[PDB]
RNA sequence: AGAGG
DNA sequence: CGATCCTCTCGA
């Protein structure tokens, strides 16, 4: 279930919740309408790309297409009311700070991804212990670990040192 | 540093007003933080001070020698007849407002090394100095009065940073900047500059 | 030759970091530089932080030139782009 | 408000659990055959042995600074043993018409389980739990 | 308290360190990897004195 | 190398209780622990300075210079 | 006889045993505080090195002649150097001492803190005489000398307070324990089985009376009876360490009261 | 007198040493807890004895208090520390004319030391001294 | 070498008051005294001082760093009691206390043999 | 080898599998197998799959192998990154390496590779073949003393 | 790589560096020597004419002083000998070189700078004392410590060089790091240990710590909150003041173990508005957890405003604790009477055990399963029970070390130790490895000259059953140096290789960088991804967040 | 300095392990860390 | 190059 | 090709 999504939800619903001070015993002003057209107006303005052509409004409507569903089973019309008891004054300023969020979680054009991502995996790396295979409880287990791995992979070593084949 | 294998640089010096004490009025020379202890494992220190504590009170020397019969229950048991609680434990006050601690203290001597590598022996600062020879870059060494170096691994981190005006002055308007004559032809250096 | 038509453009409308960052700074030269400021520097002196008040005010006459792999750009006025960051 | 809750308890168990200071006590009603009571109590200022009998009371009054005591005009709905403060987090309803509540003491929890609690608890900042003799 | 051990060279102090190597005139085998074709070699590290 | 005038953790005036402790120890053949016990270095902080002493002074003073 | 009681259990010439009653913490602790190092004395400030042919460099002397304690009974009848109108020292402000040795015999020359002689105006004033509680009468062993060894100097005692340097306090160490049972509970005890056994109990404990197991612990109670012993370095006598310890912090808190008035 | 003999590596390899003299060769028919858990002999054809554990180790580890009770890098680390200390190096610096050397004002001997170090000297040449220390957390600095 | 001057922590700067008194903007009616040049010594001895009063609502005291040899202190009091008198009137109380303390140990003193 | 798979009622549950480990690889020969599963089987050698597989699948299990390297080691990266790194090696069509015979080989700059390894023998081969750099990058700009197309110089500034 | 990737710098400086608890996150604290000898060329305008004309006046020697004036024609005026150093009455376009003074801009580095967030931009505050100064909670990301650690720092001479650093390098912004979608700094040491310690339900405070507490909290409301307890002396919990020193709107959700709202064990999370309700503040909170505090701070009220966070929290913590203390005696690993006895018969039945399965081997009686050496699966066999047997001692010691144990506070809190540690020192240090492998006969058929030939013995193979406050053997001990020993090459070799791994990676994503398009790229404009990460996504910004359509039944889906 | 004079060095399967037969000859503990761990010994 | 952080 | 930097004395 639990995997790295922009914008946490779990957080802005309990924002409205203590912004609009949300009482558990009164009915909520929201329609089915609103909530089901609601949720659906928000995903088409969740920009990452802005492309009039086919292909960057495919790309855009693939880079989303995850965090959508997150999106919609948080957002859904049961959830809603029955657990989240929003208004429609807090359910609205919920789908603003979503999109506000959204737009704000998105990568900087002049960013340096490859240095980046390569002391990324570079500083870690330097934090590594104990070069004997960790993942070896039992001899049968004995597979290149750590460090003398890591160099095998970076350098594409034709000669695998414990070259091993799991077979379903 | 102490004799088991962990150096340190004093934080601050506290005058003996400040500094916790004992119901005595004895006060530490020194206080080590009870962190650098369970990460290295270093319980000879922590046997170290209880022998030394015994050993100062009764005025005999410390029996420290490795593969010997000398327990915890024995140096404890003696230091105990002296006064002392067994475990170097001591109640001490808060020099500061002078109530109690409602922590009691590891207290005692631990024979500590004065260390050479002082901070003075080390500070070094340069707004422009003396410049290379050959490189027309900044001189090595503190004594030469030299620069720090801004080396590849330094750059890195301002590339990832996005920094590019920044690195680009921490190499050209601070260490070797030159306005060099090109040829609109060659593309070489090979122009007679005859300036004014 | 080169450009991109003003209402044809994909980049993001908002201002990025290093836009505004290099916006500030440049701004923040001119400005201790002796330059004319387009604000009311209402108890403010620091060059940064009176480019900063300019900015957030938007009277900033300055134009981003945001260049796009193929060899073409696109014209952004600091006056245009959201500041959300 | 005045006060919103009003009953005599009586103690089933005693619980330090890792503690020296705090005990959790586990009480039920003199009067209802369902209201539970389940609170954290300073015992090193208010003992509570086993098999005792305790009033306990959720007032109201009796927001700015905190002034000291002073032997002034200073008169609180303070005529009982042990006096606290509170805020509740959340409120259950633990089937057909039974509510718990949930009170913290800065820490100190407490549990109240029953039925007419209606006009007597909401989601305020405001809880002051008296106990007595 | 002075152990000597040392010598004089130019006022300075200098210490003659200890060099550890294999010794001599030793008789030992090795057996040989995998892509080697030869399995084992027998070797000896003959000198004089 | 010579005796410190006052204990480093208190200040016990410890720069003159040395001739009587090797005296204390010589002539009158007591042990060191009494023998800081009869100077009044009743603190383990001021016992150290005493115990933990090596009066290096007296191999300086050998050389003829 | 109203307000802070004291009762002296022990006194000696450098030792009050005492049991000051009836007192707020911070009042003990403040006074403790600055009878540490705020209570002005007199010490070598200034060394003038004429010839030195010893083993031991000239600021490792300089340094233990710092050390020495002097005299320093008439100390508020001298001034501190900073606020006296002469260029650099004098006799309102300062004592100058001697100290010339030369090893006679071919024996070893001990060189004590009774061959420092002062050569200032003393003005009839309890200043500037080094402390001698040595029993043979030499006092502190500055240096040791050979036979060619010589050691001449000079040297200025000058007037300050501990805060400043360490040599300037009539300090030692000060006893200082409140409630000997925590019946306060300001201290929770360490133990393996049982506090009472693994922890020792101090002499105070005779006065006070024991917590008796089968009683609350005493919410509103706070701590007012502190069992102290102040030990003297000699530069004072015993008495006006307490009693010069209670004024100098009387003096500067009285010094904030006329300063509100300045303001 | 042939009581004691050299012994190299190799000759090693065909001896059986005892570690304690008299806790190596007794008899056989309660302990102390404290006390560390001592293998008993088992084998008892000897041929030589050690002269003391202890002389394993060289002038470094010979300087470290317990290093039995140690974590064994940080007996490693405590033998590169003090050779970065300081103190009395020789009677002799006042007569010497070295390019740098750092001398304790107030060198003290170890509270607790090893039987080693009267080898060693140290009780004579020291390298520290005895502070009051306190394992606390104070300001935080 | 970057290390102060030791008298730094008793002797006054060149244009430096002990006293400097702020306006509290957080609350009404308080105050907050700087001390230059004192440390823990007074601090406490004033601020538990304080606690003593019946119609001081607020007093605490904090040295924002160890090297330097100010102190801050914070009082609040009930509307008709300017805080400075606040600390007029407990910081001569103090000098009372000890006044007191140095008459009856004097009468000890002399009471007693050695 | 447990495997948590979705149960009739539709929640996933643990069901316990026999799965068999290897010394050794011939890959080509063991899928063409029966009685196994042909669209599950893996190996640690990612240069296999890549060989049997296509240049896609190697993608996919170079970045199994890195991750887990950094997760043995109890440590979490964010995807993007090693996801970058593998990508890196893959976008050339085959398996390219962060050596000097991999990534620093290909038709970059001349003083873009001459800062890693092999630097005069880089400028010598540039010798040969008349080399022009764009300079767009970083290391030209850097060696040039210029403000870099980096985050700050990615744009221009006009009036 | 020497004079041109890199190269010596001026503006720069190095000093030994001390952690500071009343120092700033984004500060540093630099000593008047360094602050005196580097300069910043500001050009004179009338905004700042009368200070700069002030800071001449005070010339190189006085700290807020400078050195050098810049005249139009670029001719300089070396303020320390000047002889008209006295007079100079600056003019507009004049740049005067000015000390480096309080709150300015300065890169702080830690070698070897490994990621971006070993180089960050801080605010000055100038010190007396010889060190460079710094907050605790900057430690990790710069991965130093005081053991006599140096750092270097350069100063930006530009206007915009300087913005460059507040603007994208500053300590506030570096908090939540993109390298792993959390936070890279957090509560540490003391301040760990101690906030625990002081939340704890047990712990309550008087007026008078209250007070203190408050006043040491700089943003304070200046109203005081009201006691938790008011019966016989009004109290209140530790958990109180520290909820001061959290803002508003700020909310808090865990749930651990037996976390069950009404929380006995007083285990999980909740702050609601920014006040504690429940749970014990720790590492899970308070460190650089993906989910605790500071990741919900600088998210949701501010990247500036989390980095007064940290502040707020050492403050009132270090102050509590400083006045309570908190120690690690030898007492601490003093384990009972009879529980050494339980750690004494485990090695017991651990040994005999093996005894048992030497025995077997020995009389042909192991059949060792599919793939296995007979004599390799012995191995196997033998080490697994001395392992668990080690476990299992130092499970025994750690279930009676009393909640009053120094070192299991420690542990709790999770500022300093593990379970390991509490094993070793106070039950037994276990079995030693070289090659993965026990210890081998390095000597003909024996591991030393004391034990007999073909001796495959735990003690024998290099079992240290003794802890490390009972002591090791002569034997035990040389094991152990063997085995420690392993670990020191490795690590010196992990070093060298890790490096050298860094630099190549470093060296072929370098010119990698998001287009006007979010297209990755390479200097020569070749597609790497088409969109970042494979959704155009910064690293930061992302959280783990359960998705609550995948799990669970296809009757609780509907439902 | 008598630490200096018991050094030895040893230039360049795997030695810098300390093996078994050091036992009594060379300290296991006195070696430096990194650079050349293990090939710098003391007797 | 060597000696050491 | 074989981590970074830092101080450093010394021939030739
Ligand atoms: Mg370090
Ligand atoms: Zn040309
Ligand atoms: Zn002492
Ligand atoms: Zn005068």
């Amino acid at each position: 279930a639990n995997w790295p999504l922009p914008v946490n939800i779990r957080r802005i619903i309990q924002n409205a919740q203590q912004t609009f001070h949300i009482d558990h015993t009164k009915p909520s002003d929201l329609t089915i309408k609103d909530i089901v057209l609601g949720v659906k107006d928000l995903q088409e303005n969740l920009l990452v790309l802005r492309g009039k052509n086919e292909i960057i409004q495919n790309a855009q409507r693939d880079a989303v297409t995850l965090f959508c569903c997150l999106l919609r089973s948080r957002l859904a019309t049961r959830r809603v009311l029955q657990e989240y008891r929003l208004t429609k004054q807090a359910f609205d300023w919920v789908l603003s700070n979503i999109e506000a969020q959204f737009l704000r979680s998105v990568v900087h054009p002049g960013e340096m991804v490859g240095v980046l991502a390569a002391q990324s995996i570079g500083e870690p790396a330097t934090q590594m212990t104990l070069n004997t295979f960790h993942f070896a409880g039992v001899a049968s287990k004995k597979v290149t670990s750590g460090v003398p791995r890591l160099k095998e992979i970076l350098n594409v070593a034709k000669n695998m040192k414990t070259p091993s084949l799991t077979v379903y | 540093a102490s004799r088991h294998g962990q150096k340190g640089t004093i934080g601050i010096t506290y005058r003996r007003e400040d500094m916790p004490f004992t119901a005595e009025g004895i006060v530490p020379d020194l206080i080590i933080n009870p962190h650098a202890i369970p990460s290295r494992m270093t319980v000879a220190h922590l046997i170290e001070c209880l022998l030394s504590k015994v050993a100062a009170l009764s005025g005999n020397e410390g029996d420290a020698s490795p593969f010997t019969d000398i327990t915890v229950e024995g140096i404890s048991k003696l230091l105990r007849e002296h006064g002392y609680q067994s475990r170097g434990f001591e109640v001490m006050y808060n020099g500061h407002t002078g109530k109690k601690l409602m922590a009691q203290i590891f207290f005692g001597p631990t024979y500590y090394q004065r260390l050479r590598h002082m901070v003075d022996d080390k500070i070094h600062a340069r707004a422009r100095g003396p410049m290379q020879v050959l490189t027309r870059q900044p001189v090595e060494g503190r004594s030469r009065d030299g620069g720090l170096r801004f080396g590849e691994m330094e750059r890195d981190c301002m590339i990832a940073h996005g920094a590019a005006s920044f690195l680009k002055e921490r190499l050209m308007e601070a260490s070797d900047a030159f306005r060099v004559h090109i040829c609109g032809i060659c593309g070489l250096m090979t122009v007679i500059a005859k300036l004014n | 030759e080169k450009a991109i038509p003003k209402d044809q453009r994909a980049t993001t409308p908002y201002m990025t970091k290093y836009e505004r960052a290099r916006i500030l700074g440049t701004r923040a030269l001119q400005i201790s530089m002796n330059a004319p400021v387009f604000v009311d520097l209402e108890g403010e002196t620091d060059p940064l932080r009176i480019a900063m008040k300019e900015l957030a005010e938007k009277k900033i006459p300055l134009v981003i030139r945001r260049y796009l792999p193929d060899g073409s750009f696109e014209d952004w006025s600091v006056e245009e782009l959201i500041v959300d960051l | 408000s005045n006060t919103l809750f009003d009953d005599i308890f009586q103690v089933s168990e005693v619980d330090p659990g890792r503690y020296n200071k705090v005990c959790r006590i586990e009480a039920a009603s003199t009067t209802q055959d369902q209201c539970k009571l389940t609170l954290d109590i300073n015992v090193e200022l208010f003992p509570v042995a086993a098999q005792d009998s305790l009033t306990v009371t959720i007032a109201s009054s009796l927001t700015r600074s905190w002034r000291p005591p002073q032997a002034g005009d200073r008169s609180l709905a303070d005529d009982y043993d042990y006096v606290m403060y509170g805020t509740a987090y959340k409120f259950e309803e633990v089937s057909k018409d039974l509510i718990a509540v949930y009170y913290s003491f800065g820490g100190l929890l407490m549990r109240l389980e029953g039925n007419y609690r209606n006009l007597n608890n909401l989601k305020q900042e405001n809880a002051y739990l008296l106990i007595r003799r | 308290f002075d152990m000597g051990g040392y010598f004089i060279i130019n006022g300075s102090e200098k210490v003659l360190i200890a060099q550890e190597r294999s010794a001599g005139n030793i008789v030992q085998v090795f057996k040989k990897a995998a892509p080697s074709p030869i399995s084992h070699v027998a070797e000896i590290r003959s000198a004089l004195e | 190398m010579i005796v410190p005038v006052r204990c480093f953790s208190c200040g016990k005036v410890v720069g003159d209780k040395w001739e009587s402790y090797l005296n204390l120890l010589q002539e009158d053949e007591l042990d060191e622990g009494t023998a800081l016990s009869r100077l009044g270095l009743k603190r383990y902080c001021c016992r150290r300075m005493i115990l933990t002493h090596v009066d290096l002074i007296e191999k300086f003073l050998r050389y003829n210079p | 006889e109203e307000g802070p009681q004291v009762k002296i259990r022990e006194a000696s010439k450098d030792n009050v045993d005492f049991i000051l009653s009836n007192v707020d913490l911070a009042m003990a602790n403040s006074l403790r505080r600055v009878m540490i190092a705020e209570i002005p004395t007199l010490a070598i400030d200034s060394v003038e090195v004429e010839t030195n042919t010893t083993v031991l460099a000239d600021e490792f002397i300089a340094h233990r002649l710092g050390l020495i304690p002097l005299q320093s009974m008439d100390i508020e009848q001298l001034e501190y150097s900073r606020d006296c109108f002469c260029e650099d020292h004098c006799d309102k402000c300062s004592v100058v001492l001697t100290l010339q040795a030369f090893g006679e015999s071919e024996s070893t020359t001990n060189v004590y803190s009774k061959d420092l002689v002062i050569v200032s105006n003393l003005m009839g004033r309890n200043i500037g005489h080094p402390i001698i509680q040595d029993k043979e009468g030499n006092g502190v062993l500055i240096c040791k000398l050979r036979k060619g060894q010589e050691l001449k100097l000079t040297c200025v005692a000058k007037k300050g307070i501990a805060k400043e340097h360490a040599k300037w306090g009539p300090a030692a160490a000060i006893e200082f324990e409140y409630d000997p049972w925590n019946k306060l509970k300001h201290t929770d005890y360490w133990y393996e089985q049982d506090s009472a056994k693994e922890w020792p109990q101090s002499k105070n404990c005779e006065y006070e009376d024991p917590p008796n197991e089968g009683d609350p612990f005493d919410y509103k109670a706070q701590a007012d009876t502190f069992y102290m012993n102040v030990e003297s370095v000699g530069s004072i006598p015993v008495d006006q360490v307490v009693v010069r310890g209670i004024d100098t912090l009387q003096k500067k808190v009285a010094s904030i009261l006329l300063a509100l008035t300045q303001m | 007198e042939g009581l004691v003999e050299y012994i190299d590596a190799e000759e090693e390899e065909s001896i059986l040493i005892a570690m304690q003299p008299e806790d190596l060769e007794p008899a056989e028919a309660d302990v102390d807890p404290a006390k560390r858990i001592r293998v008993s002999h088992h084998a008892t054809t000897f041929t030589h004895c050690e002269i003391h554990p202890s002389m394993i180790l060289g002038v470094a580890a010979s300087i470290i208090p317990f290093p039995d009770h140690n974590q064994s890098p940080r007996n490693t680390y405590q033998s590169a520390m003090g050779k970065q200390a300081m103190g009395v190096f020789l009677t002799n610096y006042n007569v010497r004319m070295d390019t740098m050397a750092n001398i304790l004002y107030y060198p003290q001997k170890p509270l607790g030391t090893t039987r080693a170090m009267e080898y060693l000297k140290f009780r004579e040449l020291p390298a520290g001294q005895n502070a009051i220390v306190a394992i606390a957390c104070y300001s935080g600095y | 070498m970057n290390a102060p001057d030791r008298f730094e922590l008793f002797l006054l700067g060149e244009g430096e008051s002990k006293l400097k008194i702020d306006p509290d903007t957080k609350a009404p009616n308080a105050v907050v005294i700087t001390f230059e040049k004192e440390d823990h010594t007074l601090g406490n001895l004033i601020r538990a001082e304080l606690l003593n009063d019946r119609k001081v609502l607020f007093a605490a005291y904090k040295v924002e760093h160890p090297f330097f040899a100010r102190f801050k202190l914070r009082i609040q009091t009930t509307e008709g009691y300017d805080p400075k008198d606040a600390l007029k009137n407990a910081c001569n109380s103090i000098i009372n206390k000890l006044g007191a303390l140095k008459t009856n140990f004097e009468t000890e003193w002399n009471l007693q043999t050695l | 080898y447990d495997r948590k798979v979705p149960s009739p009622t539709g929640e996933y549950v643990k069901e316990p599998e026999w799965v068999l480990e290897t010394d050794g690889v011939n890959l080509s020969e063991v899928m063409t197998v029966p009685g196994i599963d042909p669209t599950r089987i893996y190996t640690n050698s990612f240069i296999d799959i890549m060989e049997v597989l296509g240049i896609e699948a190697g993608r996919a299990a170079l970045y199994k192998e890195v991750y887990n390297v950094i997760a043995s080691d109890g440590s979490y990266v964010n995807y993007r990154h090693m996801a970058l790194l593998v990508d890196v090696m893959t976008t050339q069509g085959g398996l390219t390496s962060v050596t000097r015979h991999g990534f620093n080989r290909s038709n970059t700059g001349a003083l873009m590779r001459c800062s890693f390894e092999e630097t005069v023998e880089i400028l010598f081969e540039a010798g040969a073949s008349a080399e022009l750099d764009d300079c767009r990058g970083v290391s030209e700009n850097v060696i040039l003393g210029q403000m870099a197309p980096i985050g700050t110089g990615a744009f221009d500034v006009m009036i | 790589r020497g004079n041109l990737m890199g190269k010596r710098v001026d503006f720069s400086a190095r000093t030994v560096i001390s952690g500071d608890p009343n120092l700033e996150l984004d500060q540093v604290g630099v000593p008047k020597s360094i602050a005196k000898t580097l300069t910043y060329p500001e050009v004179v305008t009338p905004y700042n004419i009368d200070r700069l004309t002030q800071l001449v006046r005070n010339g190189p020697n006085e700290h807020p002083g400078a050195k050098y004036v810049i005249r139009d024609s670029g001719d300089r005026i070396d303020l320390r000998y000047s002889k008209r150093a006295g007079d100079i009455q600056l003019q507009y376009g004049w740049k005067v070189e000015r000390h480096i003074m309080d709150n300015d801009p300065v890169l702080f580095n830690r070698q070897p700078s490994l990621h971006k967030m070993s180089m960050m931009a801080h605010r000055v505050k100038v010190i007396p004392y010889s060190t460079f100064r710094l907050n605790l909670s900057v430690t990790s990301p710069y991965n130093a410590d005081f053991d006599g650690d140096e750092m270097n720092l350069h100063v930006p001479q530009s206007e915009e060089t300087r913005a460059e650093l507040s603007q994208l390098c500053a300590v506030p912004l570096q908090i939540v790091s993109p390298q792993s979608n959390k936070p890279c700094m957090g509560i540490v040491q003391d301040t760990l240990c101690g906030i625990r310690k002081l939340t704890l339900r047990d712990t309550f405070i008087e007026l008078d710590q209250v007070l203190n507490m408050l006043y040491w909290v700089p943003d304070w409301d200046g109203v005081i909150p009201t006691p938790a307890i008011i019966k016989p002396k009004p109290l209140w919990s530790g958990k109180q003041i520290l909820s001061v020193a959290i803002p508003n709107g700020i909310h808090l959700q865990r749930f651990d173990e037996g976390t069950t709202l009404l929380s006995p064990k007083d285990n999980g999370m909740l702050i609601i508005d920014g006040q504690i309700i429940f749970g014990v503040v720790e590492k899970k909170t308070v460190g650089s957890s993906n989910g605790g505090l500071i990741h919900v701070v600088t998210r949701e009220k501010g990247p500036q405003v989390c980095a007064k966070l940290f502040g707020n929290i050492q403050k009132v913590v270090n102050f509590w604790l400083l006045h309570n203390g908190f120690s690690t005696g030898i007492g601490d690993t003093i384990a009972d009477g009879p529980t050494m006895r339980e750690i004494t018969e485990t090695i017991a039945e651990a040994k005999k055990k093996v005894l048992d399965v030497t025995k077997e081997a020995q009389a042909n009686l192991l059949t060792a399963k599919h793939g296995m050496t007979l004599r390799e699966s012995f191995e196997d066999n033998v080490v697994r029970f001395l392992n668990e047997a080690r476990d299992k001692a130092g499970r025994l010691a750690e279930v009676n070390l009393k909640d009053l144990n120094n070192v299991k506070q420690m542990v709790m809190a999770g500022s300093k130790g593990s379970f390991i540690n509490i094993a070793q020192m106070s039950a037994c240090v276990g079995q030693q490895s070289v090659e993965g492998k026990r210890i081998a006969f390095g000597f003909v058929d024996r591991t030393l000259p004391h034990f007999s030939k073909d001796d495959y013995s735990p003690e024998s193979k290099g079992f240290v059953e003794n802890s490390y406050l009972r002591g090791l053997t002569p034997q035990e001990f040389f094991f152990h140096a063997m085995g420690g020993r392993e670990g020191l090459i490795d690590t010196a070799v992990k070093t060298a290789e890790t490096g050298y791994i860094q630099r190549r990676l470093v060296k072929a994503l370098e010119d990698i960088m998001v287009h006007y398009d979010n297209t990755t790229r390479n200097s020569l404009g070749n597609v790497i991804q088409f969109i970042y990460g494979e959704d155009g996504m910064d690293a930061a910004h992302i959280e783990k967040q359960s998705l609550d359509t995948i799990g669970g039944s296809d009757a609780a889906f509907e439902k | 300095t008598l630490s200096h004079l018991r050094r030895t060095n040893t230039p360049i399967a795997k030695p810098r392990q300390l093996h078994n037969t050091h036992w009594g000859l060379v300290c296991p503990a006195e070696t430096p860390e990194g650079q050349a761990c293990g090939l710098v010994k003391n007797l």
